[PDB]
C-alpha cells in the first residue's frame, strides 16, 4: 500500500480514501489463508483502526532509550490487526469438525494474556520485546 | 592503587536506591513512566524521615555498600612505598603489630640511623 | 461516531439523541463478526452505559501521576462494552456443535477475574495496566 | 428508572409503586439476553430487594476512609440483583445441549465464594475492592 | 534462485521481478510435501516479505561480537517463511481425520512462544542461538 | 555414493551432476521403510542441501579442542536429512488408522527442541554431544 | 557369520562379498520374530553399515582405562542394527489393531534419548555402561 | 539338559550338537505357557547364544569379592533367554483382545531399563543383586 500501515495514525486512517483503506485491508487479509471473507469490511476496518490506536498508545515510547517497537512497525501493525480480526471471529480454533472431516491444531496452552491467545498475537509479541520491562533511568 | 580505591569508594562505599516498578510478568513500564516515579523518589528532594505509600507493585530495593578492605590495600601500598624509599612504615601514618616495641623496634630505628 | 464513546459520561449518554446512541451501538457491533444481532437494542445500550460508568468509576484517576487508562480511551470503552454484551449472552463459547458441524476455541485457563473471562476483557486489561498497583506517594 | 436502584433502601423498595418497581426490574432484565422470562415477577422482585438489603448491610461503610462501594452504585446493585436471579435459576450454565445443538462456556475454575460463582457476581466484585481488606486505623 | 533470499532486504523484495520472486516462492514451497498449493501467491509473497523484514529487524546484530544469525541465513529465512505460511494456514495440525483415515502427529507441548509453535519455527530457532541472551559489554 | 555426503559442501552440492545428487538422495531414502516415495525429488534435494548447510554452520567447530561432530559425518548428515524430510511430511506420526487397521507408536514426550521431535533427529543428537556445552578456554 | 559383525569396520563392510553381508543381515533378522520381511535389503544393509560406523565413532575408546564397550561387541552391534531397522520402520509399536484383533505392549515411554526409544536400544545401552560418564584422568 | 546352560560358553554353544542345543531350547520354552511356538528355531537359538554371551560379559566378575551372579546360574541364563525371546516377539503384552475375548495384565509401569521391561527380566534382576553397585576396594 502507498500510505503504509506504519505511516498512518488513527486520525490519518479516518482521512484516507476508501481505496487507500481497502489496500491496507487487502494486505491484512493476506495473513490468513481464509482471508476472513465472511467478516464484513466495517469489522476489518475497525480492527485496523484499533490496531493503529493500540500501537500508538500501548506500544510507543522507549525503554532504556531503546524503542519499545523493536521489530518492523508495518508487520507489527498487520499482525496486531490480524489478532483483532481473529478475536472478532470468536478466537483461535483448536478443533474443527464438518462432514466427517476433522482437524485439531497445536494451539493449546499458549498462556493467559491477550496477545498470547492467538497465533498472530504471539507473532506481534516478538516485535515488542515480548512485553518485558527493560526500562531504566538515573538521577543526575 | 590510590586512584582505584578513590573510584571504588564512590561506586561501592555508599548504598544506592533501586526503585523497581511494575509486577513481575506484569504490564511493561516505559521510560516516561519511570520519569514520574523518579520525581516521587528523588534523593535530591528526599529528607531523612520521608515516608512512602505504595501499591504492591512498587519495590524499593537497595544496592548495599559492598564490603572491601580499602584500609588493608592502603596499608599494603604504604608498606611497599615506604620499604622501597627506605623509610620505616611509621612515617606513612601506618602502624604494624609486634614491630612497635622491644628489640624489633631497636633494629628498625638502628637501620634508619 | 461524532460524540465519541470516550467524550461521553453516563449523564451525557442519557442525553444523546437515539441516532447518536445508535452510531456508538453500531461501532460496538463491529467488534464481533456476529454483531450480537439476536440481542435487543436495550441490552446493547445497557452494556454501553455500564461500560461508560465503569470506566469513569473503576478505571479513572492516577497511579504515580500516570493515568490509569493508559491506552486509547475510545477502544477501551468499546472493548469493555463488548465484554459486557458477551457476558449478557451467557459468557465466552468454548465449544459449539450443530448439525454435524463442531468447533472448539482456545479460550480456557485465562484466570478467575471478571476481565480475564472473555477475549474482549483480555484486550481491555492491556489498556489499564493489566490491573497492576503501580501507585506511589510521598510525605512532605 | 426515575427512582434509581442506588437511591432506594429496603424500606423504600417496599414503598415504591408497582410501576416504579417494574422499571427497576426491566433494567435488571437488560443484563441477560434471555431476560429470565420464565422466572416470575415475585422472584425478580425478591432478588432486587435482597440485593438492595445486601448492598446496605454487607457492601457499605468505609476502609481507610475510602468507600467500600468504590464503583458505580447503580450498576453494582443491578449486577448483584442479576447474580441472585441466576442463582435462583440453579446457577451458571457451563454446558447446554438440546435437539442436536450443544454449547459449552468458559466459566469453570472461577473460585469457591458466592460472587465468584457467576459472571454477574464477578462483575460485582470489581466494584467492592474484590472483597479485599484495605481498612486501617490509628490510636490518638 | 539467482538473488538468494539472504541477499534480499524488504526494499529489494519489492524491486524483484515477478520471476525472481516466484523462484524464491518455489524454494519455500519445497519445505512442505503439500507445497501449500491451496494458499494463493499473495499470501506466500506476504509471508516471505515478512520473514525478510523480521530477519533484518529482530534476528540481526550481535551478541558478544558474535552474529545473532549464527546459522545459514538462506535456510533461516526459508524456515521463517515456512513458519509464517503454516500460521496463515491456521497453525500446525496435530490430528487429521477424513474418510475413515486418521493420523496424529507428535507436535504438542513444544512451548508457548511464536517459533516454538510449529516445526519450521523450531528449526529456525537453532539458527539464532535458540533466543538465548549471550550478549556482553565492558566499560573502558 | 562416490562423492559422499560428508565430502560435499553447500556449494559442492549445487555443482554435482544429477546422477551424483540422485545417489545421495537414494542413500537418504534407505533410512525410511517407505522411502518417502510420495515426496518429490526437489523436496528431498532441498532437505539434503539444508542438512549440508546446517552441518557446516551449526554443527561445526570445536569444544575444548574436541570436534563438535564427534560421530561419523556421513551418517550424521544422512540422519539430519531424514529428520528434515519427515518434518516436510508434517512431523512424526504417533497414530495411524485406515480401513479397520490401526497402529500407535512410542514417540511422545521426547522434548521441546527441533532434533528431539523425530526419531532421526534423536539419532543425529548422539553424533553432536547431545547439544551439550563442553567448551573451555584459558587466558595466557 | 564367518567375518563377524564385530570384526568388520565401515570400510570392511563395503569390501565384503554379497554373501558375507547377507550372512550378517540374516543374523540381524533373527532378532525379530517378523524378520522385518517387508523392508528391502538396502535398508537393512544401511542400518548395519550405520551401526558399525556408530560403534566405531560413538562407542569406541576408554573411560578410566575401561573399554566403553564392556559387553559382547557382536551382540552390541546386532542390537544397534535392530534398533536402526525398527526406527526405519517408523518406531516401536505401542498398540496394533486389525480385523477385530488388538494388542498393546509395555513400551511405557522409558525416556527421551535415542537408545531408550526401542527395546533393542535398551538392550544396547547395557553393553555401553548405560551411557554413564565413568572417565577419570590425573596430572603427572 | 546334559551340557547345562550354565556350563556352556558362547564358543561352546557354537560347538554343541543340534540335539544338545535343542534340549536347552526345549528347557527355555518351558518358561512360557505358549512356548513361543510361532517363533522359529534360529530366533530361539540367537536369544540363548546372546543370553550366554551377556551373562559372561555383563553379569560376570565380583563386587566386594562376592560373585555378581549370586543366584542359580542355570535359571539366570534361562530367564535372560526368555527375556530376549519376548523382546523378539515385540515386547510384553499389556492387553490382548480377540473375538470378543479380552484380557489385561498387571505388567504396567515396570521401569525404564532393559531387564525391567518384561517379567522374565524382572526375575533375572533378582539373581544379579538387582543391578546394584556393592563393589569395594582398599589401598595397601
Ligand atoms: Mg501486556
Amino acid at each position: 500500500p502507498d500510505p503504509s500501515i506504519d505511516e498512518v495514525s488513527k486520525s490519518d486512517w479516518d482521512a484516507l480514501t476508501t481505496q487507500e483503506q481497502d489496500d491496507i485491508i487487502s494486505q491484512v487479509e493476506n495473513l490468513s489463508s481464509t482471508g476472513w471473507v465472511n467478516t464484513s469490511r466495517e469489522r476489518k476496518a475497525e480492527a485496523i483502526r484499533s490496531a493503529i490506536a493500540e500501537r500508538d498508545t500501548l506500544y510507543s515510547g522507549n525503554m532504556s532509550r531503546l524503542p519499545t517497537l523493536d521489530g518492523d512497525a508495518e508487520y507489527f501493525t498487520l499482525y496486531l490487526s490480524a489478532h483483532k480480526i481473529q478475536l472478532f471471529e470468536g478466537g483461535e480454533a483448536q478443533s474443527e469438525s464438518g462432514e466427517g472431516g476433522s482437524v485439531s491444531y497445536s494451539t493449546g496452552g499458549g498462556g493467559e494474556k491477550d496477545l498470547q491467545k492467538t497465533r498472530y498475537g504471539r507473532m506481534a509479541l516478538e516485535y515488542v520485546w515480548e512485553d518485558n520491562s527493560i526500562a531504566a533511568l538515573r538521577t543526575y | 592503587n590510590e586512584a582505584a580505591i578513590n573510584q571504588a569508594i564512590e561506586l561501592h562505599g555508599f548504598p544506592q536506591r533501586h526503585v523497581k516498578v511494575g509486577k513481575e510478568d506484569g504490564a511493561p513500564v516505559r521510560d516516561n513512566d519511570l520519569r514520574r516515579v523518579r520525581t516521587i523518589f528523588d534523593p535530591r528532594t528526599t529528607d531523612a524521615n520521608t515516608a512512602y505509600f505504595t501499591g504492591q507493585d512498587v519495590d524499593v530495593e537497595t544496592l548495599e555498600a559492598h564490603n572491601f578492605d580499602y584500609s588493608a590495600i592502603h596499608e599494603m601500598d604504604m608498606r611497599n612505598l615506604t620499604t622501597a624509599l627506605g623509610l620505616p612504615l611509621e612515617a606513612g601514618n601506618v602502624g604494624a603489630d609486634g614491630l612497635g616495641s622491644g628489640k624489633p623496634a631497636e633494629l628498625r630505628f638502628a637501620l634508619l640511623k
